[PDB]
């Protein structure tokens, strides 16, 4: 239910390549994105597990 | 890199990838024992891959060693990006041929205007993504302190400075990270951040490497 | 349970006075801070329910 | 406000205050309906004080009045706080008496080495927290702008400018935001941010309010 879990995916300025979750509220499930290594958002986790955990259902 | 090309598969021997489950950063083998990376790479485990040009298609040169030491700047600020670079040592050192080899450190700041090579297995794309197989190069400018700073306000701090294109079109992308800029046969810039990738007034920012060489060469002999 | 839930408080730069949420991980629970406006760590929350739904048992 | 005064009562009547159930920030009364406050003082809904000294004991005096419409900068970033200024417009006009009355606004940028006044109701504490009830006042120089750049580099950009002490010991600080620098008679300056308050070779940051003086003009003339 969180507003955050709603946010789109955040990649951020750095240039990494790293697997990260989020929640797609319009999948009703997370999802895997590229984050760049540095400034993530909230709406970002190191498992689905970790994800559903706390943007699920939302 | 957008608005690259595939490299000679000969001409980068001291291009490196890390790797965990897979490739996340690059970096550069600066000496036979030690690779120079961005401290936003770091990882507690990496493995890094040495002789590569296709990161999918073993041409027999690969070697494949364990980071046995990584170590980040001890100022690398996480949110700023200020001292965004890192040392590894590898676990054994690299076997030197003509795949795998060294690149000098820097012996002075480069000029503005100055020609330099960015490579990387980073996205060839600046919306989506493609993630591409073969090592991919990108001949850009250093550009003025004035330049970089009127791209980024509020953000260039004396560790970074900018190489490439204003028109945007050309740079560096995810995956790129902790990869080389080599400005005459010097590894001056390490892949670090950017407003997008290749977008108008907003040039790939690098760590000044010639800032380190005193650090570098301290961690190298704090650490035999 | 995010690891992020363990931080301190950010007040950060700016010089506003806006009262936001953070989870206290020694107190188990929730409680107010002073936050400045602008450049809120994660641990940061607009209200209480908010905050504990996230970070209630960390 | 650290290591400052209580300011006179009949002294600062220019001094507003924003209030959203709370008071948040300060503001700087311009014209009989235009206040000058921080970009990151935004809320939808404020409700603007005036003629206030103390903001819990109310001697007889003060003016309540509801904030019509707010105007945060259009090139305002919320990460790096470049163009940090907002205009307010009143909905009613303020009565103008002997304590409540407008600062002029700058005729020339700020010139370092002069001495300003920063007021408001900020946090008295450097560490842990004071809220004060009566306004306070501090003494500053305008500093270089070599000063300003060395304590934050990389940070600083047009809109900006360092008043205090690097020394430390006295800034402004939580809940100054949005409030007044006034050197010579005129509004030189709005309070921003700051890394910590008073904090050694860490001065408070302030906008440039002589940056946005055309903007200011404009912006009235297409509300007004």
């Amino acid at each position: 239910r969180p507003d955050f879990c709603l946010e789109p995916p955040y990649t951020g300025p750095c240039k990494a390549r790293i697997i990260r979750y989020f929640y797609n509220a319009k999948a009703g499930l997370c999802q895997t994105f590229v984050y760049g290594g540095c400034r993530a958002k909230r709406n970002n986790f190191k498992s689905a597990e970790d994800c559903m955990r706390t943007c699920g259902g939302a | 890199i957008v608005g690259g090309y595939t490299c000679e598969e000969n001409s980068l021997p001291y291009q490196v990838s890390l790797n965990s489950g897979s490739h996340f950063c690059g970096g550069s083998l600066i000496s036979e024992q030690w690779v120079v990376s961005a401290a936003h790479c770091y990882k507690t485990r990496i493995q890094v891959r040495l002789g590569e040009h296709n990161i999918k298609v073993l041409e027999g040169n690969e070697q494949f060693i364990n980071a046995a030491k990584i170590i980040r700047h001890p100022k690398y600020n996480r949110d700023t990006l200020d001292n965004d670079i890192m040392l590894i040592k590898l676990s054994s050192p690299a076997v030197i041929n003509a795949r795998v080899s060294t690149i000098s450190l820097p012996t002075a700041p480069p000029a503005a205007g100055t020609e330099c090579l960015i490579s990387g297995w980073g996205n060839t794309l600046s919306f989506g993504a493609d993630y591409p197989d073969e090592l991919k190069c990108l001949d850009a400018p250093v550009l003025t302190q004035a330049e970089c700073k009127a791209s980024y306000p509020g953000k260039i701090t004396n560790s970074m400075f900018c190489v490439g294109f204003l028109e945007g079109g050309k740079d560096s992308c995810q995956r790129d990270a902790g990869g080389p800029v080599v400005c005459n046969g010097q590894l001056q810039g390490v892949v670090s951040w950017g407003h997008g990738c290749a977008w108008k007034n907003r040039p790939g920012v690098y760590t000044k490497v010639y800032n380190y060489v005193d650090w570098i060469k301290d961690t190298i002999a704090a650490n035999s």
